[PDB]
């Protein structure tokens, strides 16, 4: 679930970057560092829309690095518990359902999956199908799911979905 | 505080001079661009000294008043004793 | 104390006059 | 500790203005126009590409003026910003679906009012 908020970040600049394009170097460092990272509080950082303010660069005593606090507006992807966001399943296997919500990778175990869906490897793509074959989920197919929880592992977030609720799944 | 109504010594203190010189020398030793034209100067301390004499060190001295306020003085805005 | 009672800031405008960058 | 049912969110996100997938697609198109020119810039991360294609295939509005019109008509009605964005991107066809999938809509507008609002947004929505 994407969001647009204001974040805070601190950049340490080497003295080699002093001179012309100093503020440009600060902006480039901010883009390189902040974009692509994910934090538990704010979720994945999609991109930065605008950089609000670069604070006064405080020269740290010793080690000569200048510290520039940066205020900026960035797009942040943040799944929440119980939220239904349309997703795309990337992989399907017996262990569970592997789905993707933009930058968010979601795993859906079969325990929460309704029993109408069964695993049939005999299909050309290894996927899940029902006996009536009305409901078929394969690669890159868009399906809806609700996030039951969120967990972060090694600065990377991983969520778990579920298909318990009605009017959810294939559209 | 703003540039106007600064109530502090217009003179750079010896402590400010020492710390500015050391910081600028460290910056020069870490490949910072030199604001002044150096004539065969390889010692970062001496280059920082000649920048101080040239009013070229790109450092703002933030003077904290005991009530929590501060005044930002550029090195060029201060008059050096030497 | 002295050399510790104040704080140093980098002036970005004044950096826009540097040589070997 | 939060859910869209009770409309409870941490106070750190109050003035945050939510958008639609079409809106973020448009802003990323602006960013693409910015970085396509002004060369000598490193390529963006794979996370950006993943988000861009995800919001491009899920885009609900392919016309900029249609995006402006849908923003205006969604703002002219009183709804929660996150709720408004979720309803717009989910784009249900009937009021019953909107109330069932989003529990925050119980009692906001009448069933006829909700149905006609959804019909208006669908008519303004560009089908493909």
């Amino acid at each position: 679930m994407f969001y647009h908020i204001s974040l805070e970040h601190e950049i340490l600049l080497h003295p080699r970057y002093f001179g012309p394009n100093l503020l440009n170097t600060v902006k480039q460092k901010l883009f390189t560092e902040v974009e692509g990272t994910c934090t538990g509080k704010y979720g994945f950082v999609i991109a930065v829309t605008t950089i609000d303010n670069i604070g006064a660069g405080v020269i740290q005593p010793g080690r000569g690095f200048v510290l520039y606090p940066v205020k900026y507006k960035a797009i942040v992807f943040r799944p929440f518990k119980g939220e239904v966001v349309d997703a795309v399943v990337t992989q399907v296997n017996k262990v569970g359902l592997f789905t993707e919500i933009g930058p968010m990778s979601c795993f859906i175990s079969r325990h929460s999956i309704p029993s109408e869906m069964e695993f049939d490897p005999n299909s050309n793509p290894p996927c899940y199908k029902t006996m009536d074959e009305d409901i078929v989920i394969q690669q890159d197919d868009e399906i809806r799911l609700k996030i039951v929880g969120t967990r972060v592992d090694k600065n990377d977030i991983f969520a778990i979905g579920s298909l318990m609720d009605d009017y959810l799944g294939l559209v | 505080q703003a540039n106007q109504k600064r109530i502090t010594t217009p003179y750079m203190t010896k402590y400010e001079r020492a710390r500015v010189l050391g910081t600028r020398a460290l910056q020069i030793a870490m490949c910072a661009p030199v604001m002044v034209e150096l004539e065969g100067e390889t010692d970062p301390l001496l280059i920082a000294m000649k920048e101080l004499k040239a009013r070229k060190i790109p450092i703002i001295i933030r003077r904290y008043l005991p009530d929590g306020s501060y005044e930002d003085w550029g090195v060029d805005e201060l008059i050096i004793t030497d | 104390a002295g050399t510790g009672c104040f704080d140093l800031l980098l002036d970005a405008e004044k950096c826009k006059y540097g040589m070997e960058i | 500790e939060e859910d869209a049912s009770q409309l409870i969110f941490p106070k750190e996100f109050e003035t945050a203005e939510t958008l639609l997938n079409s809106e973020v697609h448009m802003l990323l198109e602006h960013r693409k126009q910015q970085n396509e020119s002004a060369e000598d810039e490193q390529e963006l991360s794979e996370v950006f590409m993943k988000t861009l294609n995800y919001t491009a295939r899920f885009s609900r509005f392919k016309n900029r003026e249609t995006i402006a019109s849908v923003r205006s008509l969604l703002l002219q009605k009183k709804l929660h910003k996150f709720e408004l964005a979720c309803l717009a991107n989910l784009c249900p066809e009937t009021a019953e679906e909107s109330k069932a999938l989003i529990p925050s809509l119980e009692g906001r507008f009448e069933d006829e009012e909700l149905q006609q609002i959804l019909d208006d947004i669908q008519t303004k929505r560009s089908f493909q």
